[PDB]
């Protein structure tokens, strides 16, 4: 009873209004660190069935170690980036010299600390395991040398259990080139991951947003392998910083738009390209074209803004005015009269043409309403199902009500053989102008004979 | 799951009442829900329905323009205004939930309340007088429950501790326009004079209350 | 269910140290994501938020009353200490813990509470004057007397309806005082004979007045 | 507006027996049809809905049929429980949605004897002016009996009243009372009052009788 | 630090009335959250997320707002309701509280019975005088309080206690004491305490001469 | 007992998160593919729809459920940790004395509550929506 | 959730397109030509689906796995541009380029 919905019959197209945004802005880069125990050499003859699984689990920890020292519409105007240059960035200093040893000395007593590096930056430091102190400490000196008799089978759960965190990380780093996403559990636990969360210079509802939404971060983040030098493993945990919360946010839905003229093809289609999530945030109005790179949680939408453009407030009057002289709406052409659906936010939108059997039904009283050739929009409340010819969509059961904009269809007003039916990423004026070319053609050229 | 109605009472013809019904246990705000009334010996009559959201209404064609039906989510309330009542209009009035959630379409009602008497009348109000049906193994006793208006009456033995054997008969209409029942028991013979059996007559309109105790 | 529960000194004499012990149950600090708050009421005033402490140890305090404010927790006894320094009477207020999270900003449970005092003032006698009469009102004056609480009964509890005990205001000596009063018919007085008793614990005293014009 | 007709209004059956009602629609409702029993004095349980369809807890003795304007619904093992009346209901698209008049079923224990009971009007009552004299016919089947008055000896006409309530839910009977209701000063101009009972459980009629006094 | 201002810090409604509550802060927030609190008794939370309704509480309440502007609605306002009401924001440290919102019931009216009391001879032998001023049974809470000594006005030299609304007829009492040295009142003659309410008027006046 | 003891926590953690959790072809246009499955997500909150089905589900393991939108769902219970815990673990861990006996229970125990670690976990990691579904899934 | 596959056992036919041009000896100037219908055909009601991205289409030999919302429901004349693209039954879908 937030969100709200809006559709325009005069543009064939929909606006939700209830959302609230959730952009990334930024990236906060963090080193987690593992201590970890060299081993020369476990000496244990006699093959004794708690002999050989030490020693096979041992081995299991060394090859880990082993496969780590081995590593060392629209959209085409985004451009690129580099989505870990930030991270990468972090790892790159850590490349040098004794600066393992300052960060390995920071994290002796405490399991958490800032050190400045000599780059400058400051960042977080996580000391989330260290096998080091039990394997050194408890396994290594009754392994050498010629006898090893293991006693209590307990033990050897327990390494086991410990050694396990390690190998999976060691497991994911080598079917991802170092370099995975989503983080996982395995990467980075829940509490190290909430107690991260808090030393993070950001807005305590900043925190708020990241601490309820985890899983969310979490595809939104990098771990990036660094080093081994020394006896430690260090990798780079790429967090989202969301600099942008709480703004009003709104994603349009688009769908072909063309006349209902009796004849087989001589039709004339439209279709809007600018489909997608729109929100404010400077003034301006972030947008991006790939909704798939936007989740959504009911009122909260997590966008990244490397995928966007950012464009000028007035892209709003496209939905009420598509002929407003204050800005040029983005559209396309066909002779393509081809019937599909879209499925909005609290409806779908229903482009039927031709012969094409479109219809709407509940899943209890079954076929409710059989569609009259054109774009309609029915609401999810009293509508369960979408049957377009031999496809069957299936609608949202979302709470929120729903506005029907009467209007005339937009493509009535142009006469076919003049019309450009050509255009991929064109807009209105760049249509009037080749209108008004073939309309000075075809006037001057009858005016001279 | 539980449906509590009231507002039921004597209203003159012409005049207006409103009736209110009070829901718990459930998630009020995702079902439809419907009015059904139903006068003393006679079958069932659909009044209205209100959509979970209130958006869209429907009445029976008996009540339209005469009956207005309304919601309060916040509240899980629903309620039932009657204008201009006709005597035809008295009945036992249902407040019941739909069986099906979200929906514009109208189902079946699943969960029902126990209802509200609401008397149309120019008929003035008289509480009724207990006389008792003394016995004279298996022997009857009873009451008989005589001279009263509107209906109903509500008859229990033993604060409800007796309901084996009980046959409470429908009220019949007197030359008089009055009411009258007669409620009778049977029970072992060998019990007589020494278990107690006392009717318990209820009659609400008139707010009448007599526990008579039966003797042989 | 989490329960929490305040305890400290119910006076505290003045540019002295308070310090104050919250203890728990239902959940444990050591968890991820929890946190303890300190926020304290001053009479007819509205809440103030002090200090918190979470399970990394993080802490923050109110600028307001700062620097005197130092906050400290143990996991192992459930319990979160906060400490404050050079006392001022306003000061003088109640004070609750409660929980906080990370995954919400705000305070879902609530301690019943504990209220600190703040004087050089400490045990003392009151001294009852009655206010004489002249529908007729009498009532009888409590002045000066330290702490609260204290209570006002008529004729031993007989007389009840009529009656108002009135909220004590503190003086400028540091001591309380109060006046309570009845309303009776105007025409019971003279034979009807009013008895005011006041009932003083925590200077052990019971000083019944009779009330004639 | 779409009309609900159903049949029979009222039938007779034993217990075990397997019963059958049916249902008219005015008019195509495909399978939008509800079923509900009512027992006497309670509110109507809904047995189930797209006409066959039933609800969890409801007995698999109910079975329903039809599609289209008829529909059956039937009870393979008529049970006591059974009694009162049985409605259906369309909502097929738009409302009103509407009830059919009902149908009473009615259980048969095979042909029963009325137990007949007599009572003189009560002392109090006389008081009043008033004397009713009360016959009971309990526990019997079929519902047809003929209830004859006689005042000494004399067959009365137009001074009687019955009452015949819904078939009870556990033995599958009737019961009926037939009132006499004269003034004090007719009722003591008679000494014997007595109620004649002929049923076709019973090879020759019962009569029931008392003397005043 | 933020800080936060909200209104009506004084309201009254009738059973079943609409109620609101209107929060304005000095720097646009996530969240407004809010709690009840009974007398003397601890605060509890009613309201979180802005609009979300905690555990234990009635669908009766609601929350709406955004940026700085946040409202609360009871949707009918049932005697239970009875306390004060604080907006708080955990956004940004140092966490704030509203001004408060105390909440009663719209409307009442009573006129103030007016007494008063001379010094008891028993206190006047200590070296200290008291006179006492009673308001009995008025509302609503507002009332002024003029204290006169031989005509001319008394500033700093009295203290005002009220009582707690009663719960029989919902009015209030109130009390004032002026104290003075024994000395400074055997050198006046006539005291007056001059009362102002709404339930009045024209402003009554309680005296006595000394002695 | 430790190893039980951190297996619980793990159980916990894992209960913890969950809870926590709450050319051409231009043409064909767009459709919600889980559209379907989230209606059924959204009327499993309400009341005691869950109760509805914790009932059927007592005696058997299979039965089919209507809910009150009316749609009839196929219900399975493929895993019965409380009564594992409840009956097997809960009376051998609080002994007053903090006995044991063998390991075969923390085996058994890690046997059993694995299943859960890897369901919670492909949730985690897919914000509660997971595609292919795993054999740990089903 | 799991698919319900209403649509099984219907003859099934891929098609595979690639560029035609002139070979002509100059070295540009030359056109090229391209059928856009490329992808799997299928059919179901007495129409055919069509998935234009194949990728969306799962093979285990016999039988072929797609996913109809993905889909267009095209008429049967569709099979005439195999045989002949100049039919006055059905527009073919192409597109041109002088990229060789």
């Amino acid at each position: 009873q937030n969100i709200t919905e809006e559709f325009y019959q005069s543009t064939c197209s929909a606006v939700s209004k209830g959302y609230l945004s959730a952009l990334r802005t930024g990236w906060y880069t963090s080193v987690i660190t593992i201590e970890l125990s060299n081993i020369k050499e476990n000496k244990c003859n006699g093959t004794d069935a708690k002999v050989k699984l030490i020693k096979q689990e041992l081995d299991k920890y060394k090859n880990a170690v082993t496969e780590l020292q081995l590593l060392m519409f629209l959209g085409f105007l985004l451009g690129v980036g580099s989505a870990i240059a930030s991270g990468v960035a972090v790892c790159k200093v850590l490349h040098l010299e004794g600066e393992v040893n300052k960060i390995k000395s920071a994290l002796l007593s405490t399991n958490k600390a800032v050190v400045s590096l000599s780059n400058g930056v400051s960042v977080l430091t996580f000391k989330v395991l260290d096998l080091k102190n039990y394997i050194d400490k408890q396994l290594l000196p009754i392994l050498n040398k010629q006898s090893c008799s293991i006693s209590n089978i307990e033990t050897v759960i327990e390494f086991q259990q410990k050694n396990n965190r390690l190998l999976e990380i060691t497991r994911e780093f080598s079917v991802n080139a170092g370099v995975t996403t989503p983080v996982s559990t395995y990467m980075l636990t829940n509490s190290e991951l909430l107690s991260l969360i808090n030393d993070m210079p950001i807005t305590n509802d900043q925190k708020k947003l990241m601490s309820n939404n985890v899983q969310i971060v979490r595809q939104q983040s990098y771990s990036i392998m660094c080093i081994i030098k020394e006896e430690v493993l260090a990798y780079v945990v790429q967090l989202p910083l969301y600099g942008v919360i709480d703004t009003p946010c709104w994603k349009l839905h688009t769908s072909p738009l063309c006349t209902t003229n009796t004849k087989e093809g001589s039709n004339i289609c439209l279709t809007r390209t600018d489909r997608g999530w729109y929100c404010d945030n400077a003034g301006s109005v972030s947008f991006f074209p790939q909704a798939e790179t936007c989740k959504v949680q009911s009122n909260r939408v997590f966008c990244d803004t490397m995928n966007s453009l950012t464009l000028p407030s007035e892209v709003n009057l496209c939905n009420v005015d598509i002929f407003n002289p204050k800005y040029d709406c983005k559209i396309m052409t066909s002779k393509t009269d081809v019937s599909s659906s879209v499925i909005t936010s609290l409806g779908a939108i229903v482009s039927c043409y031709g012969k094409t059997k479109c219809t709407a039904s509940n899943k209890n009283r079954g076929i409710i309403k059989t569609f009259s050739n054109g774009c309609d929009y029915v609401s999810n409340k009293g509508v369960d199902t979408v049957s377009v010819g031999n496809t069957l969509y299936y609608v949202n059961k979302q709470e929120g009500k729903s506005l029907y904009v009467k209007g005339e269809p937009i493509i009535n007003f142009y006469d076919p053989l003049v019309f450009p039916s050509d255009e991929f990423d064109a807009s209105i004026s760049q249509v009037n102008e080749k209108i008004n070319q073939s309309l000075a053609f075809i006037r001057k050229s009858d005016e001279l004979l | 799951v539980q449906l509590v109605e009231s507002g039921g009472g004597v209203v003159q013809p012409g005049r207006s009442l409103r009736l209110s019904c009070a829901a718990s246990g459930f998630s009020f705000s995702h079902y439809a829900m419907h009015w059904v009334r139903q006068a003393p010996g006679k079958g069932l009559e659909w009044v209205a329905v209100i959509s979970y959201d209130g958006e869209n209404t429907y009445y029976a064609d008996s009540v339209k323009g005469r009956f207005s039906i309304s919601r309060d989510n916040s509240k899980n309330t629903v309620s039932l205004q009657m204008n201009s009542l006709r005597p035809e209009d008295t009945a036992l009035y249902y407040c019941a939930r739909d069986r099906i959630v979200d929906d514009y379409y109208y189902y079946g009602m699943d969960v029902w309340g126990q209802g509200a008497t609401v008397t149309v009348s120019s008929a003035s109000t008289k509480g009724p007088s207990v006389f008792p049906l003394a016995p004279s193994g298996t022997a009857a006793l009873g009451c008989l429950v005589k001279d009263y208006f509107p209906e109903p009456v509500t008859v229990s033995w033993n604060s409800g501790a007796l309901t084996s054997g009980v046959h409470t008969f429908p009220a019949v209409l007197q030359s008089s326009g009055l009411y009258s029942l007669s409620s009778v028991v049977t029970v072992p013979s060998s019990s007589l004079g020494t278990q107690t059996y006392i009717c318990n007559v209820n009659h609400k309109p008139s707010n009448t209350k007599v526990d008579k105790k039966v003797e042989p | 269910q989490v329960t929490l529960r305040e305890s400290g000194p119910a006076l505290v004499k003045p540019t002295q140290t308070l310090t104050l012990t919250c203890t728990f149950s239902g959940f444990s600090l050591s968890t991820a994501g929890m946190s303890v708050g300190w926020i304290r009421q001053p009479p007819g005033k509205a809440l103030e938020w002090l200090a918190d402490i979470w399970w990394d140890d993080k802490k923050h305090y109110n600028p307001s009353l700062k620097d005197r404010l130092t906050i400290s927790k143990d996991t192992s006894k459930n319990q979160v200490v906060l400490k404050v320094t050079n006392m001022d009477p306003a000061d003088t207020a109640t004070y609750y813990c409660a929980r906080d999270m990370i995954f919400n900003f705000y305070f879902d449970v609530w301690g019943q509470g504990t209220t600190v005092t703040v004087s050089s003032a400490s045990t003392k006698g009151p001294s009852v004057f009655p206010l004489a009469p002249s529908t007729a009102a009498l009532g009888c004056l409590v002045k000066d007397y330290f702490p609260e609480p204290v209570t006002v009964s008529w004729n031993s509890g007989a007389l009840t309806s009529g009656v108002h005990t009135f909220p004590a205001v503190l003086q400028s000596s540091g001591l309380y005082s109060l006046s309570s009063v009845v309303t009776v018919p105007s025409s019971s007085l003279g034979t009807q004979t009013y008895i005011c008793n006041v009932n003083h614990k925590p200077s052990n005293t019971k000083v019944d007045k009779k009330v004639e014009p | 507006d779409i009309q609900m007709t159903q049949s029979p209004s009222s039938l007779s059956a034993s217990v075990g027996d397997r019963v059958t009602i049916t249902c008219q629609a005015s008019q195509d409702i495909k399978k939008y049809l509800n079923w509900y029993h009512q027992k006497p004095g309670k509110v109507p349980e809904l047995l189930m809905h797209d006409a066959s369809n039933l609800e969890t807890g409801v007995p698999s003795r109910f079975s329903g049929r039809g599609s289209g304007t008829d529909f059956t619904l039937t009870i393979s093992s008529l049970q006591p429980e059974d009694i009162g009346t049985y409605y259906c209901q369309q909502y097929d698209n738009l409302p009103p949605l509407t009830f059919g008049g009902g149908t009473k079923v009615e259980i048969k224990r095979t042909v029963a004897a009325p137990s007949v009971f007599i009572f003189p009007p009560s002392d109090e009552q006389l008081k009043s002016g008033t004397a009713s004299v009360v016959c009971l016919l309990n526990n019997f089947y079929p519902r047809e009996a003929k209830v004859q008055w006689k005042v000494d000896n004399a067959l009365q006409s137009g001074n009687s009243q019955e009452s015949v309530t819904e078939q009870d839910s556990k033995d599958s009977t009737y019961s009926l009372s037939s009132t006499l209701t004269l003034s004090k000063a007719d009722y003591e101009k008679h000494k014997v009052y007595a109620c004649e009972v002929t049923h076709q459980g019973l090879s020759s009629p019962v009569t029931k009788s008392f003397n005043r006094g």
